[PDB]
C-alpha cells in the first residue's frame, strides 16, 4: 500500500481540505529568486510590451523614454500596454457618475491629510536607497543622511517639521545647478571628503531605483504616499474595493458580493464566476494612465494640491532603474573570482556572459545611461496598488445593466493583483458575449486577464486573494499559521505575547481548542529552555539551574513561583488573556513577591511609549506586569553625519530634566538648552532649601549655569 | 514516505504541562489532544521531529 | 438512580434493569456496599426475597 494523500480529495472537498496543499508554516529558509539579471528580465519585457509606442528624449537626462498611450489597438492576446486615455476618463466619468461625490470626498481628507502630515514620518518607511552615500540604508539614517545634505546646501525648509516642507525643499534642490557631499572618514586618523554633483547627476540619482523588489529615494517617497493616501481615501468608499480591509471584513465583502449577484439572478438567468489574475500588473501599468486618471479625478481643486498630486505620476514616468550589485566571473584554470560592478556593464565585451545574458545585454545596452535602464513605461510594485485598485474597480462598476445597454451585466470585486468576475445573462451566448465585452474594455484601458490563471466556473464557489468560497463557506489562509515561538523581546514580554497569539489566533483565526491547548504546551517548552529557566525540581543542568534549585529550596509556595524562576505553568484557555505575575499573584510568597517586584532592582527599563508593552512585527500590543525580568538585551553592531548619535544624545538629557517628555510629545516655544538651564536653577534652589545639598554644591551649579547661559548667548 | 507514517515502539515526544481544566470545553480539548497526542505519540515523524 | 456530572454540567438516569452488572466506581462507599451484599439476588432486573 502506497500513501497518497491527495486521494483525499475524492472525499474531502478542496476547499474543505485546502489546508494540506499549503507546504510551509513560516518563511521558507531559502529566500531566493532575485537579482541583477532579473533587474535586465524585468526592463526588457516591460519596453517589449510598450515597444509599439513612440520613442522620445527626455530634456534632462537624455535618456530615451517610450510612450504606449493612445498606441494602435491590440490585434492579439500578448499582453499590451497600449491603453487610451479617453477610454479611461471615461470610465473614470461613469464611475463618479454611479458614485458622485465619491471623488470630492476623498480630495477633501486628502488635502486635510497633506495639510496636518509631518516630515519624520517618512522615517517609519521600509529599507530606503540613500542617494547621498549611493546605497541601500535605513528610512531614519536615510531621511537624517538627506537632512545633513540639504543644510549643508541651503535648503532649510524641513526645518519647519512639515512633510510638505521637505517636498518643497526637495523641489529646491533637484533645480539647484550643483549639489555638494561631505564625508568624514572615521578611522589612524579623521578627515574629510567633498564630492560635487552637477543637475544631470543628482537628477538622475533622485530618479533611481535601487534593486536588492526596488525601493525609491527620500526624493520619491512624500509625492507617492500622498498619492497612496487619495488612493485609499477612494477605495474606502468603495464597495468592490478589496482594500485596504482586514482579514474579517474580506468574508463579509465576499458573502455581500456573492448573495447580490445570485439572489437577484432570476428562475431564467444563468450566472457564472471568473477567478482571475492579471497578467503582469505592474509591467503594465502606464504612469501616463494614472496622472489622466488623477487629472479627472482632482478637476476643480486648488492648484497646489493638483501639482502635489501630479508630481508622483509624473515623477514615476521618467524613473530609472539600478542594476543592483553586478555579476561575478569564475576561472576554473587559476580558481579565480572576480566581481565586475554593473556600471562598466555598458562598456565591457560580450564574451564573458552566456547566451541569454548577452541578448540581456544587447537589448538594454540602448537603454542603459549612467549604469542606470531608463524604464518610463510600466511599474514597479508595492507603490501604485490602490490607484490600480480604484482603475479595476472603476471597468467593474462599468458593467452595470444600464451601461451594457444589452442583457448580460457582471460585478465582483477587485485587489489589483487577483480578481473574481461574476456575470449574468440568459443563455451561454450571452455568458460568452459578457465576459468578451469585459476582456476587451479591460484590454482598452491597458489591464491583461492571465488567461491561463483565470477559470470559470457557474456560480458558488471561487476564490480571491487566498481565500476559497465554496458555497458560503469562506477558508482564510493568506498567511497561514503564526509563528508560536518566543518572540525574544524579553522573558514577560515574550510570555505575554505567545499567550496574547494564541488567544487572538482561537478568536480569529478559527483555531480549535485542543490545538490552542498544544501550541500553549509547545510554547511553554520551548520558552524554558530558551530562557534557562526550567523547573526548580527538574535536574537539567543548564548555567541557570543552580540558581533556580537555591530559591526553590529556599520558598514555600512553590505554586506561585513564575515560570522564568522555576515555576509550573498554569496557563489554559480559560486564562489566556490574564498576565503570568496577576494570574498567580496571590500565592506568591511574601518575600519572593517582595524580591521580584522591587522597582528599585537595577534590570528594569522603559523606553518611549510608542515602544512600551508593544511589540513590532504590523505590530501588536501585549500586557505585562513590569517586573524584574523586562530587562532588555545587549544591542548589536561613509557616513555624512559626524557623529551618528547626535540627536539621540540631544533628546536623551532631555528625558532627565523633563520625564513627561518620554510620555507625551513636550511642546514649548523655548529653545530645549534654556529649558535645561531653567529646571537646573529650579531644582538646584529647592535642593538647597531642602538641607541635603551644601554651599559648594550650590555654587558650582549656578556658574555652571551662567557659562551655558553666556555660551549660548554667543 | 511510508516508513515514516508508521508507528514505532517508544514515545517521541513529552509536552509539557499546562493549568487543570475547570470549564467543560477545557475538558473536551482535553480528551481530544490526549487522543491525538496517543495516536501520534511514538510515530516515526515524530522521532524526525526531535532528533 | 440518577449521575450527575459536575465537570461537564451533565445528568443521566439508569434502570434498574442493568444495575446486576454495571460498575461500582460511581456510588459512595455505603452504596457500593450495598450493591456488592444484593448483587447475588437480582434475576431479571427483581431481587429474590423469600
Ligand atoms: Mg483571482
Amino acid at each position: 500500500m502506497d500513501v497518497n494523500p491527495t486521494l483525499l480529495f475524492l472525499k474531502v472537498p478542496v476547499q474543505n481540505a485546502i489546508s494540506t496543499t499549503f507546504p510551509y508554516t513560516g518563511d521558507p529558509p531559502y529566500s531566493h529568486g532575485t537579482g541583477t539579471g532579473y533587474t535586465m528580465d524585468t526592463v526588457n519585457r516591460t519596453h517589449k510590451y510598450s515597444e509599439k509606442g513612440k520613442w522620445t528624449t527626455n530634456t534632462e537626462t537624455g535618456a530615451p523614454q517610450l510612450n504606449p498611450i493612445d498606441g494602435p489597438l491590440p490585434e492579439d492576446n500578448e499582453p499590451s500596454g497600449y491603453a487610451q486615455t479617453d477610454c479611461v476618463l471615461e470610465a473614470m466619468a461613469f464611475l463618479e457618475e454611479s458614485h458622485p461625490g465619491i471623488f470630492e470626498n476623498s480630495c477633501l481628507e486628502t488635502m486635510e491629510i497633506v495639510q496636518q502630515t509631518r516630515v519624520d514620518k517618512l522615517t517609519q518607511g521600509r529599507q530606503t536607497y540613500d542617494w547621498t552615500l549611493n546605497r541601500n540604508q535605513p528610512a531614519a539614517t536615510a531621511l537624517a543622511n538627506t537632512i545633513e545634505v540639504f543644510r549643508s546646501n541651503g535648503l532649510t525648509a524641513n526645518e519647519s517639521g512639515r512633510l510638505i516642507d521637505f517636498l518643497k525643499d526637495v523641489m529646491d534642490s533637484m533645480d539647484k545647478e550643483e549639489m555638494e557631499i561631505t564625508t568624514h572618514f572615521q578611522r589612524r586618523t579623521i578627515g574629510k571628503k567633498k564630492q560635487r554633483l552637477n543637475k544631470r547627476s543628482y537628477l538622475i540619482r533622485a530618479l533611481t531605483l535601487n534593486t536588492m523588489i526596488a525601493t525609491p529615494g527620500m526624493q520619491i517617497r512624500g509625492f507617492v504616499y500622498f498619492v497612496e493616501a487619495l488612493a485609499r481615501s477612494i477605495c474606502e468608499k468603495l464597495e468592490q474595493s478589496g482594500l485596504p480591509v482586514g482579514g474579517n471584513e474580506k468574508k463579509a465583502k465576499l458573502a455581500n458580493v456573492v448573495r447580490k449577484m445570485m439572489t437577484n439572478s432570476q428562475d431564467t438567468e444563468l450566472s457564472f464566476t471568473i477567478t482571475g489574475d492579471n497578467t503582469k500588473w505592474n509591467e503594465n501599468q502606464n504612469p501616463r494612465m494614472f496622472l489622466a486618471m488623477i487629472t479627472y479625478i482632482t478637476r476643480n481643486q486648488p492648484e497646489w494640491f493638483r501639482n502635489v498630486l501630479s508630481i508622483a505620476p509624473i515623477m514615476f514616468s521618467n524613473k530609472m532603474a539600478r542594476l543592483g550589485k553586478g555579476y561575478m566571473f569564475e576561472s576554473k584554470s587559476m580558481k579565480l573570482r572576480t566581481q565586475v560592478p554593473a556600471e562598466m556593464l555598458a562598456n565591457i565585451d560580450l564574451k564573458y556572459f552566456n547566451k541569454s545574458t548577452r541578448e540581456k545585454i544587447e537589448k538594454i545596452r540602448p537603454l542603459l545611461i549612467d549604469g542606470t535602464a531608463s524604464l518610463s513605461p510600466g511599474m514597479m510594485m508595492g507603490m501604485f496598488n490602490m490607484l490600480s485598485t480604484v482603475l479595476g474597480v472603476s471597468i467593474l462598476n462599468l458593467g452595470q445593466k444600464k451601461y451594457t445597454k444589452t442583457t448580460y451585466w457582471w460585478d465582483g470585486l477587485q485587489s489589483s493583483d487577483d480578481f473574481a468576475l461574476i456575470v449574468n445573462a440568459p443563455n451561454h451566448e450571452g455568458i460568452q458575449a459578457g465576459v468578451d465585452r469585459f476582456y476587451r474594455t479591460c484590454k482598452l484601458v491597458g489591464i491583461n486577464m492571465s488567461k491561463k490563471k483565470s477559470y470559470i466556473n457557474r456560480t458558488g464557489t471561487f476564490e480571491f486573494t487566498s481565500f476559497f468560497y465554496r458555497y458560503g463557506f469562506v477558508a482564510n489562509f493568506s498567511m497561514e499559521l503564526p509563528s508560536f515561538g518566543v518572540s525574544g523581546i524579553n522573558e514577560s514580554a515574550d510570555m505575554s505575547v505567545g499567550v496574547t497569539v494564541i488567544k487572538n489566533n482561537m478568536i480569529n483565526n478559527d483555531l480549535g481548542p485542543a490545538t490552542a491547548q498544544m501550541a500553549l504546551q509547545l510554547f511553554i517548552k520551548d520558552y524554558r529552555y530558551t530562557y534557562r529557566c526550567h523547573r526548580g525540581d527538574t535536574q537539567i543542568q543548564t548555567r541557570r539551574a543552580f540558581e533556580l534549585g537555591k530559591l526553590w529550596e529556599q520558598t514555600r509556595s512553590k505554586a506561585g513561583l513564575l515560570v522564568s524562576d522555576g515555576g509550573p505553568n498554569l496557563y489554559n484557555i480559560r486564562n489566556l488573556h490574564i498576565p503570568e505575575v496577576c494570574l498567580k499573584w496571590e500565592l506568591m510568597d511574601e518575600d519572593y513577591q517582595g524580591r521580584l517586584c522591587n522597582p528599585m532592582n537595577p534590570f528594569v527599563s522603559h523606553k518611549e511609549i510608542d515602544s512600551v508593552n508593544n511589540a513590532v512585527v504590523k505590530s501588536m500590543e501585549y500586557d505585562a506586569v513590569a517586573t524584574t525580568h523586562s530587562w532588555i538585551p545587549k544591542r548589536n553592531r561613509r557616513g555624512i553625519l559626524e557623529d551618528e548619535q547626535m540627536y539621540q544624545k540631544c533628546c536623551n538629557l532631555f528625558e532627565k530634566f523633563f520625564p513627561s517628555s518620554s510620555y507625551r510629545r513636550p511642546v514649548g516655544i523655548s529653545s530645549m538648552v534654556e529649558a535645561m538651564v531653567s529646571r537646573a536653577r529650579i531644582d538646584a534652589r529647592i535642593d538647597f532649601e531642602s538641607g541635603r545639598i551644601k554651599k559648594e554644591e550650590f555654587a558650582e551649579i549656578m556658574k555652571i549655569c551662567s557659562t551655558i547661559e553666556e555660551l549660548r548667548r554667543q | 514516505f511510508n516508513k515514516a507514517c508508521e508507528l514505532t515502539d517508544s514515545s517521541w515526544v513529552e509536552l509539557d504541562e499546562i493549568g487543570e481544566d475547570v470549564a467543560p470545553i477545557e475538558h473536551i480539548a482535553s480528551m481530544r489532544r490526549n487522543y491525538f497526542t496517543a495516536e501520534v505519540s511514538h510515530c516515526r515523524a515524530t522521532e524526525y521531529i526531535m532528533k
